[PDB]
């Protein structure tokens, strides 16, 4: 029998981010600027207990994992979180040591009230594109999209996280190694600042919210256009 | 205008090259009056309001020590008359205090001393706005706004006794209604309706210890107890009065003016200087409503105020009977 | 994070033993500290356990709202000379995060 989801199902997504820890350190540091799921039903036990069966199913979202984010959702009607926590954090273990990032991820995108996820208060912050300068939609996403892997190659890595509603209404990118949230609907495009880290799942990748708010500070001062950073990426687009 | 302060310093054991440095505010921080209040501007004891007496006047003040290491410490201090009340000023100074604590460990004041300059204009609009009328909303931080009420501070109330009378002096119709308490506001209708037994089963359906405490409050702010008004006498009756008979005796009575047990003289024998100083009763039928119960205005007020404003009636009144 | 199905596991298994102050309580990667043992007056150093006492369970990493209510009544003088918000905030929240530090809770 599958899960109908009138039965309160506890659900929690875990998430793995590929990440560089290039750029990582110096933005923290003084340095200043084939299906689309798969079901899987696990046991949850590596002891000897011979007391209790312990199943819960594993929903990936990723079938491809090109280099782009990849999500594991826990759907559990079932047996002690606390063994479930172990086994999540064993398997963060094995995911720093000898590879990358997995993170818990809050699952609720940039969601008003009275939806199915979501807060009565959450505010889906804005920022603004001042731009100051055949298909505009099409190739404007494009161009941003360059902006966003842009702050990729300084400073913060982006994925577009394709999540799992069926017509995939807005676009979503998942900041790598941070607690960001981004979706491209005036002109510029929204914000939203994860809320599930809170200072365990830690490493020194990540962290110090300090970190967040100067890439909130960086952000709004290269999206309102100062120096001249958006007219000389302009040239620098247009010398190709 | 009872109270009336004049002077307001702060003082600061200064770096061993300065005893202790003074902001006044102006009597004056003179010499001989500094040299030998200052061993009370130096305690052990921290954080506790003291004033001293001296033949001029009276410091108020309160010390506080901080930063341990070469260890800071002030104090302010409020010097006022020799003998007037100042009860009514130890907890604004304390209160003071204790905003100089917050100011100093949030954004530390008395470490710079162009803010030490700007401490002195908060207290020249301080000495002219407690004098004028006695409250101050004072901003000097995007963090704080001091804020400062004079309370008058009022004795204490007498007790609630079950079987006496309140009176109004003051006028209900002053007030606002909708501010009140539910039960001043539950028993306030049926306040002129004299015994409070009745009054409490009549109205109010309440724990009688509850309005015993209702009445007491109403009694430390602005309403009268006196006692029962049940008609002891009836021979006063054969003098001429054009209608003056029942609150004449609720006044006087609420002037306390009498020995309790009226009789039958009290009433003719002021009387008649209610008569030169200027249907039925049915009066055999108010004596059971007495338990428990489940010109053209009557001139009983105007002419004992109106002789109130000379002095020799109450005089002769004071001296009672 | 424990669910009361695991809370009415460990009850079952508490049914017939011993307990004291500051005992660490464990059961399957579950884990609980005792605390605040009392017989009917007194609070007792040790004792028994056996089935008809009952146990609660408190946490100290508690999810909590704090809703403050405005008025026009917190720019108003009380007696002893305050303004209403000046008490709640100072005071009363000066010595709720005072005792959140001394009895070592995380919310």
């Amino acid at each position: 029998d599958d899960f109908a989801s009138f039965q309160r199902k506890w659900f929690e997504v875990a998430f793995v981010a590929e990440e560089l820890v290039h750029s990582e350190i110096p933005a923290f540091l003084l340095p200043w600027l084939v299906p689309e799921q798969r079901t899987v039903t696990l046991d949850v036990d590596v002891n000897n207990r011979t007391d209790r069966l312990e199943w819960c199913s594993c929903y990936y979202h990723g079938n491809f994992s090109l280099n782009a984010a990849f999500e594991i959702k826990l759907h559990w009607m079932a047996v002690t979180a606390a063994v479930l926590f172990e086994m999540v954090q064993g398997w963060h273990r094995k995911a720093t040591s000898c590879g990358f990032l997995l993170v818990p991820v809050l699952e609720g995108p940039f969601a008003l009230p009275s939806y199915l996820y979501g807060d009565p208060l959450r505010a889906q912050l804005f920022i603004p594109l001042n731009i100051s300068c055949e298909t505009y939609w099409d190739r404007m996403h494009l161009f941003q999209e360059a902006i966003a892997h842009r702050f990729g190659f300084v400073q913060d890595k982006y994925s577009a996280s394709a999540f799992n509603f069926p017509a995939e209404n807005k676009p979503q990118y998942i900041h790598v190694t941070g607690t960001v949230f981004l979706q491209l609907p005036r002109v510029g495009y929204n914000w939203a600042y994860n809320t599930m880290l809170t200072k365990t799942w830690r490493s020194s990748a990540t962290g110090d919210e300090k970190f967040a708010d100067r890439l909130l500070k960086d952000f709004t001062d290269f999206c309102i256009n100062r120096d001249n950073r958006l007219v000389t990426f302009w040239t620098s687009c247009l010398e190709k | 205008s009872g109270c009336r302060i004049e002077c307001i310093f702060f003082s600061e054991f200064h770096p061993t090259l300065g005893p202790k440095i003074t902001y006044q505010v102006p009597l004056f921080d003179t010499v001989q009056v500094y040299i030998i209040t200052k061993p009370e501007l130096q305690n052990k004891l921290i954080t506790v309001t003291a004033m001293e007496k001296k033949l001029i006047g009276c410091p108020v003040c309160i010390e506080h020590k901080k930063y341990s290491r070469n260890a800071l410490l002030f104090n302010l201090g409020f010097v006022c008359d020799a003998q007037a009340k100042t009860c009514a000023l130890e907890p604004i100074v304390k209160k003071l205090a204790g905003y100089l604590t917050t100011l100093e460990l949030e954004s530390s004041f008395v470490s710079m001393e162009e803010s030490k300059q700007k401490l002195v204009p908060i207290m020249t609009i301080l000495l002219e706005e407690l004098n004028a009328s006695g409250r101050c909303t004072l901003p000097i931080d995007e963090s704080n706004t001091i804020h400062l009420k004079v309370i008058e501070q009022r004795p204490d109330p007498p007790v609630a006794q079950e079987y006496d009378v309140p009176v109004f002096t003051k006028d209900k119709e002053d007030f606002f209604n909708s501010q009140w308490d539910l039960t001043t506001q539950q028993i306030l209708p049926y306040i002129d309706g004299f015994r409070h037994i009745q009054k409490i089963s009549a109205e109010a359906d309440v724990e009688l210890n509850l309005v015993r405490i209702a009445i007491q409050n109403l009694l430390y702010y602005g309403v009268v107890t006196l006692v029962s008004i049940l008609q002891y006498s009836n021979v006063y009756c054969p003098t001429p009065k054009v209608q003056d008979l029942v609150d004449d005796k609720s006044l006087q009575e609420a002037c306390l003016s009498y020995v309790t047990k009226q009789g039958h003289k009290r009433a003719s024998l002021r009387d008649v200087f209610q008569l030169y100083c200027s249907q039925f009763g049915l009066m055999k039928n108010l004596i059971r409503r007495l338990q428990k119960y489940p010109y053209t205005g009557c001139h009983s007020y105007d002419e004992i105020c109106c002789k109130t404003g000379m002095s020799y009636h109450e005089l002769d009144e004071r001296l009672e009977n | 994070y424990i669910g009361r199905g695991d809370m009415w596991r460990l009850k079952k298994s508490l049914v017939s033993t011993c307990a004291y102050i500051t005992q660490k309580v464990e059961f399957a990667g579950i884990r609980a500290q005792a605390g605040e043992l009392w017989v009917k007056n007194e609070k007792v150093m040790c004792g028994y356990i056996s089935e008809d006492t009952r146990v609660v369970f408190r946490s100290t990493s508690a999810m909590v709202y704090i809703f403050i209510q405005m008025s026009c009544e917190m720019w108003d003088f009380d007696i002893y000379g305050d303004l209403y918000f000046e008490k709640a905030v100072n005071g009363f929240l000066a010595d709720l995060f005072t005792k959140w530090k001394e009895k070592n809770c995380s919310h």
